[PDB]
């Protein structure tokens, strides 16, 4: 029984029974965005296409 | 309808479980990594149990306990019998063992004590084997091995002056309840002992496959001893089990687990010219001899799995 | 006196830190409108519990706290609810969309957005506090506010508080409750982000606790209600030492001296006992030994196949240290209890004499005498195994990850945090097993 | 989270919705005139998902190349619920096809559908995303449903897109060039919707004839089937709950693969009552709307809804019961993927009922019923000129046939894994 400390709200003790950066944030979160963005961009370009098919229709 | 799982391909009792349960109609045999099983007949090695007992709404069994290795090998029977004050160092019904590494008991490994006591000095070094009366034999030979006393006056069959071994099979339900198989049976030797005669892993001569069963080795002892199967030996072998899988139950009990366990071991044991019997060794995967299988299988599935999965006594009860 | 802050975030970390504050009030007197009349020091203090309670001028004591959801509906209902007064509008942080279930959700696409905001708020607590010793923080694994958010806001703490500690509660995934098959992903992408900047984090596993509603408090189908009161009961078991009188875990770098000697192992096993039902007086030997009991842990594996680091056990109500020694002694001789090597075999025991406090029609009854204990044990490692073998099956035929990939996360960050799984998976056997 | 904004085209998609909206202002308390006159908070939690405010009318826009059938929802039971600048509708028709609908007298008319589209997202505090029910076999729903999705999506193209989808079948069938129609729609939906609910007119047909009894089954019987499926699968968006509760947080639950997002929706009881019966009657295949047994295939994921006073100790039980017997039908490789909600509120007529959403790799079954039929009169171009007078080439088809086949064969892919 080691390190018995008591006080009014408890007590307690010890019983031993045998020794022995900003900047790479906001990089990663823009990467990110910017792989959002293309895949946006790539979608816009594809649904152009379908709008160029449909004029020519 | 009850599911299992089969993750053990070379094992010829869950084998034969396995075709049991399939022929009552109530079981179905699942693809091996589905997790939906009630009852998973496990691998060997690296069973994983941490995954066992989280499936909502499934009873989950399987066919071993964690823990019971530290019975089924060599160095680590020896070590539990040691430092376990209910077995002891002073156990009587284990022989005298040293764990040896190629901590170590090399320096305790008596050797001495014996030489200069003019006493039998036979030692037996093995693992998971050399018989020799020098221990630099021994030691040279083991660079994890355990070295035992070797047991210089067997009890040896007559007719052909002949060594065995007892293989008895029991069975832990979920319970804790321990089964003792009321068959059991003799590996013979079937050389003559002489101080391939030694290790009872002219053969068949005497008994077909070199294995003699309880009813003729109880004939042998009547004729031959004036006694029984059940008072020379049994009681002992009994004791043995019980002792060893009580040692370990607060180990490896599932009683309060989030899954169940059961396991079939095999017990080895010698028996001396005083019908003093011996444990050598426990296996934590045994097969059965040829026409036990199925006995034992069915017995399995009546006391292990049907227990705790109810459809719609071949085993001594060790109390 | 050093102040505490906690942090909740997303639908469970806000529910579970409404129950803990309004337990919080329980036990130590203070009202819903946030008045304390048995404090004496009008308009500030330095007590215990002010460790995790500022005061007003007129004498209200305002949880150090913020809420933070990506969707209104949870917390609207704290701007709503009993404990309504305790909080001003600067504490309670809304956005209007959430992560769906999504890490990368999370973390990325809303994560950026708010994250400021979120600091902006912590920034005024952490001004107002003479000596902040660090962060306490409650979130689920398996939401997507819950596992990206707080593993981005975890990061940026490190940044801005860089020599404070913080904490975790974090609520491990259970089907039985979960509202999304991508929960294993979540939590293992949350996991490896978060490791290096959690200094001890309890993990609660919410199948065991609903378990343990089921079979000590007798409901058939637990809600998340019955499971925030028992996990707030064990909330406030560890952090009495922060908030009352006593010489153990009284700071938070305390808990990871007593409980965590390696950085990466810092999961500590909760156990508790008793639990009963409210509708006969346990002693201090049979709340001891139901400490070693797998059905008390809050996740469920089985410590005697693993190894000890560390054993707290904390205490509340009528418990003298001679039945505590006593017990111990019992249960050492009984038990398959083993540490590594390399620490002592020991138990740190704390003593509170107030008992525990049950919230008015509450599932739980009062009783004499309570303990949590905290063990560091390998037998935790189970969970993680559990977890990352449902990750690997989904991720072998990549379900679901194009969900995480459309909002901008590369495929390689799940083989990187399923790589940071099985290095901690193999720490953990290192340390546990010969 | 909060708004979802309704389109309902063509003559299939207009009375089906027509009845949508009949059943869920039942449920919600909302009488024909708008107001709410019901008893429950329940009702009105979460009501501006699908309505916008003490009147509440119907976000919901009405749609089709002809008047007719617009005609009849305005005088329909529900009709005058309903913002009447939402009717947006031309003169021409557009003849059962797709061409019509997609490329000539659709894109005359699309404009100004995305004018109220955009007035109604307008005034969304946060719109989740839209809703279109539309048939594939004709032309308006097929051919300008599809035309609009993929204008939807140029303009939000975050926000997610989900159908109530007709497949047609020769069996209850009004032209020989549905095949053609769906067979075009199905590779926009692919490409265009987040989440399909695929009805196969032929699985209700069978539903009220063998099961039902009712001998000779009328449109609007089917539709009555519909409509109520609709209302079941819908009530995790609609009243408060935990799982599901949005369109996205339902993606993310149900669509493993992108592609892979056509389900199999189911409702129980169909009987011509325990919580046991109707669990085992949402995983019969008689009970399912997409005429696909799921034994021959596997399930991806599941969601089941259950509505009325059960017990959810023995809902749970029962659930965890089926997969555990049949367990064979549920890949191994997604675990826990059947979820399980319950709202109080029962649907009108019953005491309990339950909606089933399959993500199962049989539905691969329906794309290549229709795969065959569209190659047995491909293979002769036969019925092509309606196509091509209206400027398509026979190209267009042939890359909408290999679209559909490249599905068909993905959902083979995982049904072996
Ligand atoms: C639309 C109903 C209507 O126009 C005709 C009427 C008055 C009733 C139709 C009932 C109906 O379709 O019942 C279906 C089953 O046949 N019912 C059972 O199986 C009942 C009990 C079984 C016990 C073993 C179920 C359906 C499809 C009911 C739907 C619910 O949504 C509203 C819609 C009303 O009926
Ligand atoms: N114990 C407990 N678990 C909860 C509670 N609410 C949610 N969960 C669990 O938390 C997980 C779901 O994450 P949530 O916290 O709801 O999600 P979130 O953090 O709000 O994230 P998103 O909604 O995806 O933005 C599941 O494993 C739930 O069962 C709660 O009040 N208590
Ligand atoms: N101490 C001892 N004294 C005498 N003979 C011994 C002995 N230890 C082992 N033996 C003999 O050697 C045989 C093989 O020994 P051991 O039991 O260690 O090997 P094993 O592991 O192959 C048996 P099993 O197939 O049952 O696992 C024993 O059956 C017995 O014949
Ligand atoms: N279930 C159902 N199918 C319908 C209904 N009306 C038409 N259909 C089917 O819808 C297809 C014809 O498309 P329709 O909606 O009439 O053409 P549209 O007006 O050009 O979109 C065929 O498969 C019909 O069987 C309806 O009210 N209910
Ligand atoms: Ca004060
Ligand atoms: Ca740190
Ligand atoms: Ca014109
Ligand atoms: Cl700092
Ligand atoms: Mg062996
Ligand atoms: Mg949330
Ligand atoms: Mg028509």
């Amino acid at each position: 029984v080691i390190e018995l400390n008591k006080c009014t709200s408890g007590q307690s003790f010890e019983v031993i029974l045998k020794p022995p950066s900003l900047e790479e944030i906001q990089k990663k979160l823009e990467a990110a965005e910017e792989r959002r963005k293309y895949q946006e961009a790539e979608l816009l370009k594809h649904l152009a296409e379908k709008r160029e098919h449909e004029r020519e229709v | 309808m009850y599911t299992f799982v089969v993750r053990d391909e070379n094992s010829s009792v869950y084998a034969e479980v396995s075709r049991l349960l399939l022929a009552t109609g109530q079981w179905k045999r699942l693809r091996k990594d589905n997790p939906r099983f009630n009852l998973m007949l496990g691998e060997r090695n690296r069973l994983p149990f941490g995954r066992l007992g989280h499936e909502p709404g499934l009873v989950q069994l399987v066919n071993y306990y964690r823990g019971a290795d530290k019975l089924c090998r060599k160095a680590s029977l020896v070590k539990l019998i040691k430092t376990s004050p209910e077995l002891s160092e002073s156990c009587t019904w284990f022989p005298e063992s040293y764990v040896i590494y190629p901590t170590d008991e090399r320096e305790v490994f008596a050797y001495n004590r014996r030489r200069e006591g003019r006493e039998g000095n036979v030692w037996i070094a093995k693992s998971s084997i050399l018989i020799s009366s020098e221990a630099s034999e021994l030691l040279d030979f083991i660079d994890v091995h355990v070295i035992q006393k070797y047991l210089e006056k067997p009890l040896l069959l007559e007719p052909g002056h002949r060594k065995f071994d007892i293989r008895s099979w029991v069975l832990v339900d979920h319970l804790y309840n321990i089964y003792l198989y009321r068959e059991g049976v003799l590996r013979t030797s079937s050389e003559p002992y002489n101080s391939t005669c030694h290790l009872t892993n002219n053969y068949g001569r005497y008994e077909e496959g070199n294995e003699m069963f309880f009813e003729e080795f109880n004939q042998y002892l009547m004729d031959a001893l004036n006694t029984t199967l059940e008072n020379s030996i049994l009681l002992q072998i009994k004791h043995i089990i019980r002792s060893c899988l009580m040692c370990i139950e607060p180990a490896i009990s599932t009683k309060h687990l989030h899954y169940q366990s059961f396991q079939l071991f095999g017990f080895d044991f010698m028996v001396d010219e005083e019908l003093k019997v011996w444990l050598i060794e426990v296996n934590g995967a045994p097969a059965c001899a040829q026409k036990l299988y199925a006995e034992l299988c069915q017995g399995i599935v009546d006391v292990a799995i049907s227990s705790v999965f109810p459809l719609a006594s071949i085993f001594i009860k060790l109390h | 006196m050093r102040e505490c802050i906690s942090i909740h975030v997303g639908q469970a970390g806000v529910q579970i830190g409404n129950a803990c504050w309004e337990l919080y009030c329980l036990e130590h007197g203070i009202q819903p409108d946030g008045q304390m009349p048995s404090d004496k020091t009008i308009g500030g203090g330095d007590d215990s519990f002010n460790t995790f309670f500022s005061e007003t001028g007129a004498g209200k004591h305002v949880p150090r706290a913020v809420f933070v959801d990506l969707e209104p509906t949870v917390i609207d209902e704290v701007r709503t609810g009993t404990y309504r007064q305790l909080f001003h509008p600067e504490q309670l942080i809304t956005g209007k969309e959430d992560a769906a279930n999504n890490y990368a959700r999370g973390h990325y696409t809303i994560g950026k957005e708010i994250i400021d905001l979120v600091l902006d708020r912590i920034r005024k607590l952490a001004d107002q506090c003479t000596g902040l010793q660090g962060f306490l923080v409650f979130h689920s694994f398996g939401g997507g506010t819950g596992s990206g958010f707080t593993s981005l806001l975890m990061e940026r703490l490190s940044v801005d508080y860089g020599k404070k500690s913080k904490l975790e509660f974090s609520i491990y995934p259970a089907p039985q409750v979960s509202t999304a098959v991508v929960e294993p992903y979540n939590s293992i992408l949350t996991t490896h982000t978060t490791l290096e900047h959690s200094d001890c984090a309890f993990m609660v596993d919410n199948e065991a606790i609903y378990d343990i509603c089921r079979r000590n408090l007798d409901i058939e189908r637990p809600t998340y209600t019955n499971l925030n009161r028992l996990i707030s009961q064990i909330v406030s078991s560890i952090t009495a030492s922060l908030r009352f009188d006593g010489a153990l875990n009284v700071d938070l770098t305390e808990f990871q001296t007593n409980l965590v000697p390696y950085p990466r192992i810092h999961f500590p096993l909760a156990t508790y006992a008793p639990v009963i039902s409210a509708e006969e007086q346990l002693s201090v030997a049979e709340i001891t030994n139901a400490c070693f009991e797998p059905a008390n842990q809050m996740v469920k594996c089985d410590p005697r196949h693993g190894k000890y680091m560390a054993c707290c056990l904390l205490y509340r109500g009528d418990v003298v240290p001679k039945d505590v020694n006593a017990a111990i002694a019992t249960i050492k001789t009984k038990r398959s209890i083993q540490f590594v090597d390399w620490c002592p075999t020991g138990f740190k025991v704390g003593i509170n004499y107030q008992p525990p406090t049950v919230v008015p029609g509450g599932d739980l009854a009062k009783v004499q005498r309570a303990v949590c204990m905290l063990s560091n044990t390998t037998a935790i490692a189970e969970a993680w195994a559990r977890l990352d073998h449902k990750f690997d099956l989904m991720y072998a035929k990549r379900a679901f990850v194009h969900w995480y990939v459309g909002e901008g996360m590369e495929e390689g960050e799940f083989s990187e945090a399923r790589e940071d799984m099985a290095a901690l998976e193999k720490d953990y056997e290192e340390v546990g097993v010969d | 989270m909060r708004e979802i904004v309704h389109i309902q085209a063509g003559q299939c998609g207009n009375q089906i919705g027509a009845k949508f909206w009949e059943v869920i202002s039942d449920e919600h308390g909302i009488d024909p005139t708008g107001s709410y006159h019901g008893d429950s908070d329940l009702q009105l939690e979460r009501i501006n998902v699908y309505y916008n405010e003490n009147k509440y009318v119907p976000r919901a826009i009405l749609v089709d190349l002809e008047p007719g059938t617009m005609d009849s929802v305005r005088s329909g039971p529900f009709g005058q619920i309903f913002r009447p600048d939402n009717f947006v509708f031309g003169q021409s028709g557009a003849g059962n096809n797709w061409a019509k609908g997609h490329y000539t007298e659709g894109a005359e008319l699309v404009d100004s559908v995305l004018d109220v589209v955009r007035k109604e997202s307008e005034s969304c505090d946060c719109l989740q995303g839209f809703q279109l029910t539309h048939s594939l076999g004709g032309g308006t729903g097929s051919g300008m449903g599809t035309l609009l999705i993929s204008k939807i999506r140029e303009e939000y193209p975050d926000r997610i897109m989900n159908t109530f989808s007709v497949m047609p079948s020769p069996k209850v069938s009004d032209t020989v060039v549905e095949p053609y129609n769906a067979t075009l729609s199905v590779h926009q939906l692919v490409e265009n919707t987040d989440e399909t609910y695929c009805i196969d007119n032929e699985a209700l047909y069978d539903i009220c004839f063998r099961t039902l009894k009712l001998t000779t089954p009328t449109y609007g019987d089917l539709n009555h089937l519909v409509s109520a499926t609709m209302s079941g699968v819908t009530t995790c968006l609609r009243f408060p709950g935990q799982l599901n509760a949005d369109l996205r947080k339902l993606a993310v639950n149900m669509v493993p693969f992108p592609r892979l997002h056509f389900f199999m929706p189911g409702f129980a009881p169909l009987t011509s009552l325990t919580v046991p019966e109707l669990t085992q009657q949402m995983f019969d295949s008689k009970n399912m709307m997409a005429a696909c047994d799921p034994r021959h295939g596997r399930y991806l994921t599941v969601a089941a809804i259950f509505r009325g006073r059960m017990s959810m100790k023995e809902v749970d039980e029962q659930m965890l019961n089926v997969q555990n017997k049949n367990s064979s039908y549920f890949v191994e490789w997604i675990p826990n993927n059947v979820k399980t909600a319950v709202c109080d509120i029962p649907p009108r007529g019953l005491k309990m009922s339950a909606t089933f959403i399959g993500n199962s790799t049989a539905i691969q079954e329906l794309f290549k019923r229709i795969s065959e039929q569209f190659t047995a009169m491909f293979r002769r171009k036969a019925f092509l000129h309606w196509y091509t007078g209206e400027g398509m080439d026979e190209m267009e088809f042939t890359e909408a046939e290999s679209n559909m086949n490249d599905l068909v064969s993905e959902y083979q892919q995982y049904q072996d894994a």
